[PDB]
């Protein structure tokens, strides 16, 4: 969950798996994503009004950005720890 | 370490398996932590304990854990009074002396 | 149980009743007999929804008028919860009366939530779902397939099966929640959306969101079908002003203007091609516009305009098209030069705060565009898009944005303000200009609602102060009151934490978010609370960027590593799907006793609608007061409008909005008087805001807890969780905290 | 590098380094000469 | 180029002194330096290749809009609306005749914009402004 910085050396042998680790992270969302009940359907709450065009939320209500406007990667660690929590929970969902 | 309610309940299920049908199968848990880590699903273990007619009474130490309350409610046929939490020394002694009586 | 209020029999679906519920029914029945607007604040935790539904259904059935019930909630999830409670209530009523009476109850939402079509199901945007369903169900596809059976266009079989059966035969009588309606329509191969949208005039009660009553882009069709004497319930209406402002607001960016230029060029190419092929399909539209027919006359009932009407229908002009935009090419040139004027206004180096009148005068003197042709821009654009019969509509969405902007800024001049900021975000290196047309007056959107309906029941669990809203929204209340729950034992223990363990004052001001002392105090507090909370924790932050910074540096300083030893950490992502997965993961981890902590925005998606009852609550760790970004221009303009028009102070309004967001965060922890959970508020500035809390939270907040540090807050929380882990005495709560039927009869006799 | 700004063009060069830059005392504990160690730092 | 002046061939980058000077007769991206070069001595033909229209220095102006076609449409609308200025008060509240007048003025503006009937429309607007 640490923020990755380009100044760190890493390890050239291990870092070849970084793209394939991101591929595994993408594959982990495949069997984790499933329709939920309407009681906690937060996706459908923002889709209740699809043609809403109100004022755009400010930068406090939005994820952080760099000087160039690109993502600073702090949401990546949030998605990573949420994925880790989901993986721990779905590991209990087995035949054991 | 870090307690495992599912491992304890599975081992209790294994130990209470050769118990004859006339003998009542009961599990007393002196649980102190507020969170537990399980290798697998604990609701399957709860269903297996209910199917094996095992009544679980849990003596909590810190607060009312929801999984222990649900386990006591399911294993005691909807009775929520089998999840006991102490208050002090004397309440702990009274709760320990309450469990010697047959259910 | 079954009991009587005055002459009204009430079938409460529970064998026991809270006293606050009975007082709530008494107040609602008094309001409905008088026939006025009211603001009623029950405490959260008590059965507000079941009380509302029970009394309103009893009033509708027993009294002969059978007044329709409009239960306007804030989110679709709360709509589904109200539908579930209504289903339980009608099951109890059927059991008690021995029969299922003639009754219809449905929930109304968008096509995305009610699309059983397997093709257009995986689309992540509601707009493309609407446009694909419209493409398959405009009737143009149906007549094209009727004239040409070999045409490549297809029809939605769920929509087509509804033509076989009547409107009254769409569903069996009763109440259909979204899950049950989706299952039934999947079994019978029907579209649930068009079933709901056609039965609005037939439903005794219809439950939809505030957007379907306040936003005129979608409330135009809904408000015609509903009865004008119906009972209207505003549930959780403490943020109804945000919906009112968002209804009549629009933000334009330079990318939107570029896509508008591209769409105008594409529209010019399309009108040139159609004029080359067939000018009759334009000539008939032109002569119909000469006759004075509007969009409602030209468009059929089963089709919808391409550009939704962005303004109130009472503010729409009744006279014909002026003629500057009557011809298709003339309107295309008009729209193109309007977009070019917007691009010219977009290029500026500072912020302009100008009224719509000044903008219209500048546009007229520089472009010769008048206000009256601008007022017909959306209708003319929708008619042109219909008559062009374009298959693709993806290139004309920015044209919808431009038409919405033009109609909004032409029809409205008072209570609105146009803000052009050279920097949308200050963190960007290259400037990104943005044009914001905001709505300063929140009463504009809700004004026709109070005109149309005589009796409106505004209700939230955490609406406080009650008198703020009649000043904010121009309506009169016959009676307003806030209940405090009667408890045998103090079910919830709020405290205000003003300092850390080392007595260092803690605050969540955005400028001091990088202070290691405050972040260390918050991390130690969160670690101790995760150590002492049994089931789960929900943590609320003033802003998502504050969460991002503080969680990143918590993981840098290793606080979260200590948190992982006890509770799983789940964070509200900006993606709604991943947030829903995180929320159900949180509920699963709280259910099995693994223990979980949820980090959410106090103004985010999780803060509205989502409830944390029993094990899902147990602690609301509020990191700081959820103030808005103070120096944002929209908020400052709204504050100036509130000060000038209603004499509401800027600091008072900011404190009120932040405190009501904090209150709605605290109201999610309780459901039922058996439920318990602490409400800890980690900022130094809550201590003066005890009076701005809701009345019941103020009663629950002792005076000794107003300036706690971390350590005695932890000790009090441990003592509290040990205290109500004990079984309560039934004799201590037999007739003081919860009533049986006999207790209700005794109180009824004691009142008279 | 300081006259490009005078003409409106942005220079990538900062101004160069031409414009504007900058006992042993006596011992009494003679029975532990060499047993004690020097500590010039904490 | 939208940034560079083809007549004098100077970038905005190393020469930020160029300006968006255009001519109503023929809209060309020509800087102020080229305008003060060519047309200060006298009227001349358009320095853009393929065009030879006569044009004056005092008729030069800056372009408000980025689009050339929108700019020339707005300029033609300005050249028409000065003499074509009947209002609803001029029509004594006749809404239908006012809409017909709006259609007619938009049609002649379109005709002047595309030049399809420039001679007849020009003669008509001369005869209208002579009153
Ligand atoms: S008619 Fe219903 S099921 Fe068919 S595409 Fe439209 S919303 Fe989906
Ligand atoms: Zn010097
Ligand atoms: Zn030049
Ligand atoms: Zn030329």
């Amino acid at each position: 969950g640490e923020k990755i910085m380009q100044n760190d050396r890493g390890d050239v042998i291990i870092d070849r798996y970084l793209t394939l680790d991101q591929e595994f992270d993408r594959k982990d969302d495949d069997m984790l994503l499933h329709p939920v009940k309407k009681i906690i359907d937060l996706d459908g709450n923002i889709q209740d009004d699809p043609v809403v065009r109100g004022n755009r939320p400010d930068f406090t209500m939005q994820p952080g950005v760099d000087i160039n406007g690109n993502s600073d990667g702090t949401v990546d660690i949030l998605k990573g720890m949420n994925r880790l929590s989901e993986k721990m929970i779905m590991a209990l969902k087995n035949e054991y | 370490g870090n307690p495992s309610l599912q491992n304890a309940l599975e081992m209790a299920r294994g130990l209470l398996l050769p118990v004859p049908a006339h003998c009542t199968r009961e599990v007393l848990i002196v649980f102190g932590s507020l969170s537990t880590t399980d290798p697998g699903d604990i609701h399957q273990t709860i269903d297996s304990l209910v199917s094996e007619k095992i009544r679980v009474k849990v003596l909590g130490l810190s607060a009312q854990v929801a999984i222990c309350k649900e386990l006591c409610k399911a294993t005691n046929y909807g009775d929520e009074s089998f999840y006991k939490i102490l208050l002090d020394e004397t309440h702990l002694k009274e709760l320990f002396n309450e469990a010697v009586t047959p259910l | 149980m079954k009991f009587y209020i005055d002459d009204l029999p009430v079938l409460f679906p529970y064998p026991k009743i809270y006293p606050e519920q009975y007082n709530y029914m008494c107040d609602i029945k008094k309001t409905l007999d008088v026939g006025g607007n009211s603001i009623l604040e029950m405490p959260s935790g008590t059965g507000k929804t079941v009380s509302l539904l029970s009394l309103t259904i009893a009033y509708q059935m027993h009294y002969p008028e059978h007044r329709k019930i409009i239960y306007c909630s804030r989110t679709m999830s709360e709509i589904e919860k109200a539908l579930v409670e209504l289903e339980n209530l009608m099951d109890y009523r059927t059991k008690e009366l021995g029969y299922q009476e003639d009754f219809r109850g449905l929930g109304l939402t968008s096509r995305k939530n009610l699309c059983l079509h397997p093709e257009v199901s995986k689309e992540r945007k509601g707009t493309v779902v609407d446009e694909k369903c419209r493409r398959m169900t405009n009737g143009q596809a149906k007549r094209k397939l009727e004239e040409d059976p070999e045409a490549n266009v297809e029809l939605c079989e769920y929509h087509e099966n509804l033509y076989n059966i009547e409107v009254e035969d769409y569903l069996p009588k009763g109440v259909f929640s979204f899950e049950k309606l989706l299952k039934y329509c999947e079994e019978k191969t029907l579209c649930p959306y068009f079933i709901v949208r056609r039965m609005i005039s037939l439903c005794n009660i219809i439950i939809y969101s505030y957007h379907y009553l306040l936003d005129p882009k979608i409330a135009e069709r809904v408000s015609n079908e509903v009865s004008k004497d119906s009972i209207v319930i505003f549930d959780e209406a403490h943020n109804i002003d945000n919906v009112c402002i968002e209804s009549l607001s629009l933000d334009l960016t330079t990318d939107a203007l570029r896509r508008a230029t591209r769409g105008a060029n594409a529209l010019d190419e399309r009108i040139s091609e159609v004029r080359k092929v067939d000018s009759q399909k334009l000539q008939d539209e032109y002569e119909k516009l000469v006759q004075g027919l509007h969009s409602a006359d030209i468009l059929t009932d089963q089709e919808e305009p391409f550009v939704e009407t962005p303004v109130l229908p009472q503010d729409l002009l009744t006279e014909a098209i002026p003629g500057n935009i009557r011809r298709a090419e003339h309107f295309v040139s008009f729209l193109k030069r309007l977009i070019e004027y917007l691009k010219t206004r977009m290029k500026v180096l500072h912020v302009i705060s100008e009224t719509p009148k000044s903008f219209l005068q500048h546009l007229k003197q520089l472009t010769f565009i008048e206000r009256k042709p601008l007022r017909f821009c959306s209708e003319r654009l929708s008619l042109l898009v219909r008559t062009l019969e374009v298959t693709e509509v993806e290139d004309f969405t920015a044209l919808k944005d431009i038409a919405t902007f033009a109609t909004l800024i032409s029809t409205y001049e008072e209570g609105f303000l146009l803000i052009i900021e050279p920097y949308e975000i200050e963190n960007a290196a290259v400037p990104n200009p943005i044009m914001r047309f905001t709505c300063l007056d929140a009463s504009i959107a809700i004004k026709p609602v109070f005109e149309r309906f005589s009796s409106v029941i505004i209700t939230s669990g955490t609406i406080s102060p009650l008198d703020m809203y009649p000043r904010m929204l121009n309506f009169k209340t016959v009676l307003q009151k806030s209940y405090a729950m009667t408890l045998a034992k103090k079910s919830f223990l709020p405290m205000i934490i003003t300092k850390g363990s080392d007595q260092v004052a803690i605050s969540s001001r955005f400028e001091i978010r990088n202070d290691p002392s405050i972040v260390r105090n918050y991390g130690s507090m969160l670690v101790e609370f995760a150590k002492i909370t049994p089931d789960g924790m929900v943590v609320f932050f003033p802003s998502y960027l504050y969460m991002e910074s503080i969680v990143s540096m918590w993981q840098t300083m290793g606080i979260l590593d200590e948190v992982w030893k006890h509770k799983l950490i789940l964070v509200e992502t900006p993606d709604a799907q991943e947030t829903s997965l995180a929320l159900e993961t949180y509920r699963k981890a709280c259910s099995n006793g693994r223990g979980a902590i949820l980090l959410s925005v106090a103004r985010g998606k999780v803060s509205e609608g989502i409830d944390f009852d029993h094990q899902y609550g147990r602690t609301v760790l509020m990191i700081g007061i959820p103030f808005q970004y103070t120096e944002s221009r929209i908020l400052k303009a709204r504050l100036e409008f509130m000060r000038e028009n209603y004499r509401i102070r800027e600091n008072d309004f900011l404190s009120f909005d932040a405190m009501r967001h904090a209150a709605q965060c605290l109201g999610r922890v309780l459901r039922g008087k058996d439920d318990y959970g602490v409400m800890v508020l980690a900022d130094r500035r809550f201590s003066r805001k005890r009076s701005q809390l809701p009345k019941w939270i103020a009663q629950g907040l002792s005076d000794a807890d107003l300036n706690l540090s971390t350590d005695m807050a932890i000790s009090n929380t441990k003592q509290f969780l040990r205290t109500m882990a004990q079984p309560t005495d039934p004799k201590d709560q037999e007739g003081v905290s919860v009533w049986s039927y006999e207790d209700l009869i005794k109180h009824q006799n004691s009142r008279k | 590098p300081r006259k490009l700004q005078d003409l409106g063009l942005k220079p990538a060069s900062v101004d160069p380094a031409t414009i504007k830059r900058q006992r042993k005392g006596k011992i009494t504990n003679t029975h532990m000469t060499g047993i004690l160690k020097d500590y010039s730092h904490r | 180029n939208k940034d560079m002046c083809p007549i004098c061939k100077t970038d905005r980058y190393l020469s930020p002194d160029v300006k968006f000077l255009v001519n109503p007769e023929c809209y060309h991206r020509i800087c102020e330096s080229c305008v003060d070069r060519i047309f200060s001595l006298g009227p001349a033909q358009c320095p853009y290749k393929g065009c030879d229209k006569i044009l004056r220095k005092n008729k030069f102006k800056t372009q408000i809009f980025d689009d050339v076609e929108v700019e020339k449409e707005v300029d033609i609308r300005k050249r028409v609306f000065n003499v074509f200025n009947k209002t609803i008060d001029d029509f004594n509240g006749d809404l239908v005749e006012y809409n017909k007048y709006l259609e007619e003025v938009e049609d002649i503006i379109y005709k002047l914009d595309h030049g399809i009937d420039v001679a007849k429309t020009e003669e008509k607007l001369r005869t209208y402004e002579e009153l």
